[PDB]
DNA sequence: ATCAGGAAGTTCATATAAAAGGCAAACGGAAGCATTCTCAGAATATTCTTTGTGATGATGGAGTTTCACTCACAGAGCTGAACATGCCTTTTGATGGAGCAGTTTCCAAATACACTTTTGGTAGAATCTGCAGGTGGATATTGAT
DNA sequence: ATCAATATCCACCTGCAGATTCTACCAAAAGTGTATTTGGAAACTGCTCCATCAAAAGGCATGTTCAGCTCTGTGAGTGAAACTCCATCATCACAAAGAATATTCTGAGAATGCTTCCGTTTGCCTTTTATATGAACTTCCTGAT
């Protein structure tokens, strides 16, 4: 079982119900997994760039917050 | 000799936010070569006004939820139920804040 | 500029229902609440409620639950008001006022007025200690607005010339409104509040109201009629 | 360990004068700290950029005022300008 | 006799604030994505780093489902299709959209 | 006997680069909007300031028509309606959308 | 004749054809004029703020470019 | 009375001014002090990006049978490219026009 | 006195005369290239300034410039810009 | 990693058509062109064309204009190549190669190839000056690819094991590719280019090609067979 | 499969606006030497991430049904594009002109600098308390005659 | 137009996780002179924007027609929500280990500061050339049958 399949169908359905979606096509789950993979690749690449420039081997919450902040996705509640 | 006792210039400006700390952060943040005397006073007043506005709206939301303590959902509701605060914090996600209860009217 | 165009009078029958528009222009319509005020000349000014067109959120006074229903239209920039089950006490002037969602903002700009002519304990009492006074043409006038509970500084002052809409004088108990000269000055906090005119003129002959908006049922003052020779 | 300063006691002083009988959770205090740092760096960056545009070396309260007027939307900017102005005018007479 | 429960599910999930993706599957997904950028080296992760990245990911996904379901309702449908999500990512642009 | 010309009009306008709004109507529109912020004072305008603001305005409008016509085609239509432009401004957000 | 009516129907139609639109509803013209008015209000307000802070009475091309740049609408070809 | 002066651009093998980039880094309020290799690295990156866009725009000009690069040619060179379009995403090029884009449903 | 009004125009022209020896450039396109160079300069220098401030440094070096390039440029563009800047600092320190 | 999956070998008839896939994975599919290379063992490697899946833009060699057609599918990340009017001079291996839209990038990653057996011009020429050489396990070997017209360092080097896909050694006439050891070294600019290997092994027994991509019909070299003793 | 004929590409004059080339001044970059000071390296304490294991119940997975949705099609009615014709706002251009933005000097109030003293903010303890979980009555649907 | 069942909401007990409160102490803010310097004010200048007249033709306004579109309804078929039951995987708690991060001190290379000189850049004139425009020629591709 691949790790992208750990994002299960009830979790994607639950995210869509919090988004207010009444009915959910069966083809939307692989679409959502692909979108989540693209998002996490773009955030984790910048967070690893900040971590490697700081000469560390631990990705920190501030590295994630800086990676999100430079993509126009400012997150409150984890420092900064 | 007759050295007078120190008054904080936050208390001189009538403020709660630290004018001296704001001046040091402007001076060390590589913003300009020089910082005027009234710039940290003005900036501490603006930051105190924004803090007071959001905390008062979040406390009203907490009282409307019949609660005493302000949690992140109360800040989420206070900011997203307001056009100007939502425009200010537009590209800002608040952790553990949730979403507004919005159901489209055609589904009902 | 900011104009809140409001309809003309109506001569209606009891038991019916009246809608009235408050078509607004000159500003971004969703950024501001539209508040509604009833003016009976037996009970003064009374706050009905508001709608906030950004999210269609409403809030009503408890004296108007079920009697008033507020709707909005983003396409036409218009706020309507239902008046169901009309009785003899529902014969008054109904204003619509422009108020920001800022906590220290007040009723900035008012509608023309709609004359409808038919055919409670936990509120904050606003006690103006002079009900009427007489004045010369340059002496000092001081009006107080003693409050029942602790509003912090959320108190505003209005003047109303007869058969006209109220005009905002002072907001946040000290700050002057736009276009108001420095002859008007406000003071106080907590429960003691004051309104002061320095150089009395001819156009300062009106009724001077105080409004609190610190707690969620907004209450006006009884009014103070100022006659100037 | 390091000192790790924040705005938490100042946000708490503001909270217990806008609501005297209301507390705040530590996560909400962290969000308010992030908010204050974000608006600080936003206003200071805009004022720095203004002073560089007008070939000035000093950031003054006038640069802070016009950065507030550029960054805050609507009546929020007007009330923040009035608060900053009254704080500067009662600071200079002291 | 089957009753509807989507309305109650939406009404309870729009007042809850907890995370909807499970922590350990999201964690090993993020670590597998992190391996492909660190030249095979396994970095460590603070717990708050994974929580911050999961908060950001779920907020992104919920807002994208809202914007895509506006497109579902615009086409006269009720069922969210992948073309709705693709068009919502195309209209948001390069920064707000993809990624 | 009427022939079509929308295809030739699109093909020549998508290879031209000139401004599509007339300079003097756009100029007096911009000056009337400028009067309402300067407290009644008439500011002056450089010619390059009005040209820069017209370049920006027309680029904004053309990109908004592209994003709204994607919504027109998503609903199975061919005719661009105002609900398409409104939904395209809603999905772009507060910064990219309104204004 | 108001100045927003100087943005004529052939100009709006021509902008929509450059946007690639085949057919154009008659209600779209007032919609386009409203969107253009909102855009110009948001840009001209910031440009006047830059002009007034520079203590001038002439809106310059750099003031317009700075007003656009702080709204995420960077314009090339007019300085900066 | 001293040695013959060499520019840092010619010492680094570059065309963009290392001395001007260094002076702009000093006067732009970015840090308290600026290293020696930082304006060299930055002038090299700016020269690479300039060369890439100018070569693609010159290819577009030659494909248009023209020998002078215009803003239309820069617009075509930038928007016919994934990475350059992502870099200059929120950028309007004046007198650049749009790409020819007719949706296939209409044909 | 008319002021200095410096630009990147002669440097962009030097780069153009070695990527296309027989192609000219118009004045509006030269203004757009000047705006491009200023925008990318400000973007990289601001990101390197934020990097040095995050890591509590007073100095912007070629390592800060390198990681700002890796953060700001997408894809293979960052890879070739990093190789070009590394080659230039090697040639500079060797002389 | 980046991998370009490609179909198996096909045995077809003249006058028919072949649509072969280039299913790609491991990268963002629209950011890179997919180039197509024909390999006959009498004319060497020949460039056919590419598609750029970001905007479906194509470009073809003049020898294959009308013979070849390139299509792409974003949803499957697959690029197809259609060959029409199959002839006896089509018995070749058809590679699909991954190339960035950067001007100094080269054919980075290759597919395994598809053997297609049909059962019965004012461009730059690249000149491998050695055609076959002999060397022992420690000697230094130089290989030159003198060009025809002009290419300002837009030259790349490849090695190919027998019945394998080519591997990128050097791009931009001097830069090492990813995973290539420092034994390989390239030099030259303009028209004269060179490839050098320092410490030979049995892994250095291959056919060494030079590719120019300075001008729009891309041209490979004739080949150089180096074998170890 | 063949005619009609306008749209599109091609090519030569060709003028003209715009771009390439040349010169002098000033300004800023480099060279050289002295001084300072930042940060890489090394040694080390201390946190906090990884990993393993038991428990355990929470919840996802898989299969079936059914009914609520999607999609293709048809027809009625609307409405926008095409088109013809007049005339009226836009544009070029032109002189003047004058408001005003940019330049240069000066100097004084304001800002940095440095030293010394006090004080307040923060980290680490002990102590209080709101709230979430849990168990029962008022109330408002939801079917169903 | 009203009863069995169930979701929703309120009254109340309480355990505790989390907020609040209290103490050194150290870093930093404030006070006080002191020397430095930036930017506001004033005089002045030349730049460029505002405004007005001729005109002229290019482009827009207006009214009609019709064909191509939108919208609404229908029916066939599809597919997603609901429901059930268990067993797998996530979560939690704890120990421990140790990897790795943060702290502290040192000195050396690298950065700055300052002065002097020279090479580069830029602004203003001076040629010269690519490209738009006009007009004649050729081809192509749709419209019609």
């Amino acid at each position: 079982r691949d790790n992208i399949q750990g994002i299960t169908k009830p979790a994607i359905r639950r995210l869509a119900r919090r988004g207010g979606v009444k009915r959910i096509s069966g083809l939307i789950y692989e679409e959502t997994r692909g979108v989540l993979k693209v998002f996490l690749e773009n955030v984790i690449r910048d967070a690893v760039t900040y971590t490697e420039h700081a000469k560390r081997k631990t990705v920190t919450a501030m590295d994630v917050v800086y990676a999100l902040k430079r993509q126009g996705r400012t997150l409150y509640g984890f420092g900064g | 000799k007759a050295r007078a006792k120190a008054k904080t210039r936050s208390s001189r400006a009538g403020l709660q936010f630290p004018v001296g700390r704001v001046h040091r952060l402007l001076r060390k943040g590589n913003y300009s070569e020089r910082v005027g005397a009234g710039a940290p006073v003005y900036l501490a007043a603006v930051l105190e006004y924004l803090t007071a506005e959001i905390l008062e709206l979040a406390g009203n939301a907490a009282r409307d939820n019949k609660k005493t303590r302000i949690i992140p959902r109360h800040l989420q509701l206070a900011i997203r139920n307001d056009e100007e605060l939502n425009k200010l914090l537009g590209r800002v996600t608040i952790a553990q804040g949730g979403v507004l209860p919005n159901i489209q009217a055609v589904l009902l | 500029e900011v104009q809140l165009q409001q309809s003309g009078p109506e001569l209606v029958e009891p038991g019916t229902s009246v809608k009235m528009p408050c078509k607004a222009s000159g500003y971004t319509f969703t950024s501001y609440t539209i508040q509604w005020v009833k003016q009976t000349p037996r009970q003064g000014l009374e706050w009905i409620g508001y709608i906030y067109p950004y999210n269609a959120g409403t809030k009503y006074n408890e004296k108007f639950k079920g009697k008033a229903t507020l709707t909005s239209d983003k396409s036409s920039s218009t706020v309507y008001m239902e008046l169901s089950s009309l009785t003899s006490e529902d014969s008054a002037v109904y204003y619509c006022a422009r108020k920001s969602s800022r906590l220290r903002s007040t009723l900035d700009y008012w509608g023309q007025g709609t004359s409808v002519t038919v055919s409670g304990s936990m509120d904050i009492k606003m006690t103006q200690s002079p009900s009427s006074m007489h004045a010369s043409l340059g002496e000092r006038v001081t009006i107080t607005c003693k409050a029942s509970q602790d509003i912090r500084s959320y108190l505003s002052w209005y003047q109303q010339k007869p058969w006209k809409s109220p005009k905002t004088l002072i907001y946040y108990a000290t700050s002057l409104a736009d276009g108001v000269p420095s002859r008007f000055s406000g003071s106080g906090s907590g429960q003691d509040f004051s309104l002061t005119i320095n150089n009395l003129e001819s156009d300062d002959t009106a009724t001077y109201y105080c409004l609190q908006h610190g707690e969620s049922p907004y209450t006006f003052g009884s009014g103070t009629k100022l006659e100037i020779k | 360990r390091s000192r790790k300063e924040s705005y938490s006691i100042y946000v708490y002083k503001v909270l217990k004068q806008v609501h005297p009988d209301t507390g705040i959770s530590s996560k909400a205090m962290g969000i308010m700290n992030s908010f204050v740092n974000d608006i600080f760096e936003r206003i200071a960056g805009e004022a720095s950029r203004l002073a560089h545009y007008n070939k000035r070396s000093t950031i003054t309260s006038r640069e802070i005022q016009t950065a507030v007027r550029l960054l805050l939307p609507g009546e929020l900017a007007k009330h923040a300008v009035s608060e900053g102005t009254k704080a500067v005018t009662k600071y200079t007479s002291a | 006799r089957r009753r509807q429960g989507w309305l109650k599910e939406i009404r309870k999930l729009q007042k809850s604030t907890h995370l909807l993706i499970r922590k350990l599957p999201f964690s090993r997904l993020a670590r597998e994505i992190c391996v492909k950028f660190t030249r095979g080296v396994d970095f460590n992760w603070q717990a708050q780093a994974l929580l911050a990245l999961q908060e950001a990911a779920e907020a992104f996904l919920v807002h994208l489902f809202e914007d895509a379901y506006l497109l579902t309702l615009h086409a006269g449908r009720v069922t969210l299709f992948p073309k709705d999500v693709q068009l919502a990512r195309r209209i948001r642009g390069l920064e707000e959209g993809l990624g």
